[PDB]
RNA sequence: CGCAGAUAUCAGGAGGAACACCGGUGGCGAAGGCGGGUCUCUGGGCAGUAACUGACGCUGAGGAGCGAAAGCGUGGGGAGCGAACAGGAUUAGAUACCCUGGUAGUCCACGCCGUAAACGGUGGGUACUAGGUGUGGGUUUCCUUCCUUGGGAUCCGUGCCGUAGCUA
């Protein structure tokens, strides 16, 4: 099918960063991500990775019929506001922008120091 | 007219200043529960989260059953906490 | 817990009279009064060492007291013991 | 006896034509123990702050009863287990 | 781990520990130690009057009781974390730090042991012995509007600076 307007779920990371696109549902349509862009390792959490993952996705979301789009991050990112930027110059209008990162009450345990 | 400290044409004054402030006792506030959502909110941030004595003012007795009723606030859903 | 009007009780009955507090006589009857409403809570909650603590001072100052009346007069003291039913 | 403020939280599906003796029902177990002076009050189809069971609002009400604990103890355990309740909570007005 | 359709995403449901901001040279407790909320049962503490009894006080060999985490026993429960254990990797070799998985255990009930940098590394109790300084609790006259870190004075508890004095 086709949809004018959706949103988008940016998820950023020490390791990766992985931009998939939404009708405000859920429901996705197409995704992409810093390793199936190409790069490989730890060459895939510098912003520009970010900026082409975002690309390729935006891109997508074009080839379906996408024009405005909200925006939820979600994580550490190295490439967060990178990738809105190359999102609203990639053809698409930011509608609604959110720091949705998920916060626990002091809930579960959290794994030891490292060095 | 005057300075902030040092004005010994007046009273020692009741006043509230950026240090100093008594805000729940003072004046502002009508009772405290969790019913009371419009007076409680103001002691918040933005976001929903609680402020801090050394910003607002209250001593710990004021502070905590504050903290109280928003708690049981946001238990009764009078008011938000953070949530998808 | 102990109220006023138990106060108003043990005050009456061992008191001495109408007014005294301080005396012997009426300040075991109200710890002991305290000591067994407090055992009574212990049986069912078994963990109050926080409480317990607070049961084995009051009966320090118990057997104090006891032992200062012995000290002051033996009549009075058995008379005391007999009256309260307690052994010691 | 004891004060306190029993505030709980019903269904819209009901209807403020029916809310107020729903209470009474449940009430008039206290009301033949103590002579238990209430002062009660109705507001609802007030907007929640988050979603119980898909709901976006509910029905709050404050029945100030003058009781004692063992009957308040009693009443909550009726109201949790009627079937209609969200929410409800027994606040002491005493000094605790 | 996936390519048998993962991760991501969205609705619902199951679940069992820990409660972000309040929250800190900050309060309580003899000490260990104590924070999601409501109820119930209970304990000590401070202040004011100082009505009351009239030295009953202080300590305490032994003794009894309490006492972190780990460990033990019986039952249940087990999401996350995670010794041991397994594999990858750096390495002279790495039975270790790193990564990926993961058992007991951590969790509740009831009985145990009785140890720690259980540290203010200063045993307890009472009094005298320059102050200044924040900060917590309750009394109270003064400028008093009398709504106030108002200020003053007393009581308790707490952290910093500082003479005498003491100390290698």
């Amino acid at each position: 099918k086709n949809v004018p307007h959706g949103a988008a779920h940016i998820k950023s990371t020490f390791n990766n960063t992985i931009v998939s696109i939404t009708d405000p549902q859920g429901n996705v349509i197409a995704w992409a991500s810093s390793g199936h862009v190409g790069f490989k390792g730890s060459r895939k959490s510098t912003p520009f990775a970010a900026q082409l993952a975002a690309e390729n996705a935006a891109r997508k979301a074009q080839e379906h019929g996408v024009k405005k789009v909200d925006v939820f991050v979600k994580g550490p990112g190295s490439g967060r506001e990178t990738a809105i930027r190359s999102l609203q110059a990639a053809g698409l209008e930011v509608g609604t922008i959110s720091d949705v990162t998920p916060q626990p009450h002091n809930g579960c345990r959290p794994p030891k120091r490292r060095r | 007219m005057m300075a902030v400290k040092k004005s010994r044409k007046r009273t020692a004054a009741t006043e509230l200043k950026k240090p100093r402030r008594n805000q729940l006792e003072a004046l502002g506030v009508t009772t405290i529960d969790y019913k009371d959502v419009a007076v409680l909110r103001t002691f918040l941030s933005e976001r929903g989260k609680i402020r801090s004595r050394h910003v607002t003012g209250l001593t710990p007795q004021q502070q905590r059953q504050v903290a109280t009723a928003i708690k049981n606030a946001r238990e009764m859903a009078l008011l938000p906490m953070a949530g998808p | 817990a102990l109220t006023a009007e138990q106060k108003k009780e043990i005050l009456g009955q061992y008191g001495l009279h109408d007014t005294d507090t301080g005396s012997p006589e009426a300040q075991v009857a109200l710890l002991t009064k305290r000591i067994q409403d407090l055992t009574e809570h212990l049986k069912v909650h078994k963990h109050d060492h926080h409480s317990r603590r607070g049961l084995l001072l009051l009966v320090g100052r118990r057997r104090r007291l006891l032992k200062y009346v012995a000290q002051v007069d033996v009549a009075r003291y058995r008379s005391l013991i007999e009256r309260l039913g307690l052994r010691r | 006896m004891r004060p306190y403020e029993i505030m709980v939280i019903l269904d819209p599906t009901l209807d403020e034509r029916t809310v107020a003796p729903s209470l009474e029902t449940f009430l008039n177990v206290i009301r033949k123990d103590g002579g238990t002076v209430d002062k009660v009050d109705i507001w609802g189809r007030r907007r929640l702050a988050y979603e119980i069971a898909k709901h976006a609002e509910g029905i709050y009400a404050v029945i100030d009863v003058k009781a004692e604990p063992a009957t308040v103890s009693e009443l909550d355990r009726q109201l949790n287990l009627n079937e209609s309740v969200l929410r409800t909570k027994v606040l002491r007005t005493d000094k605790h």
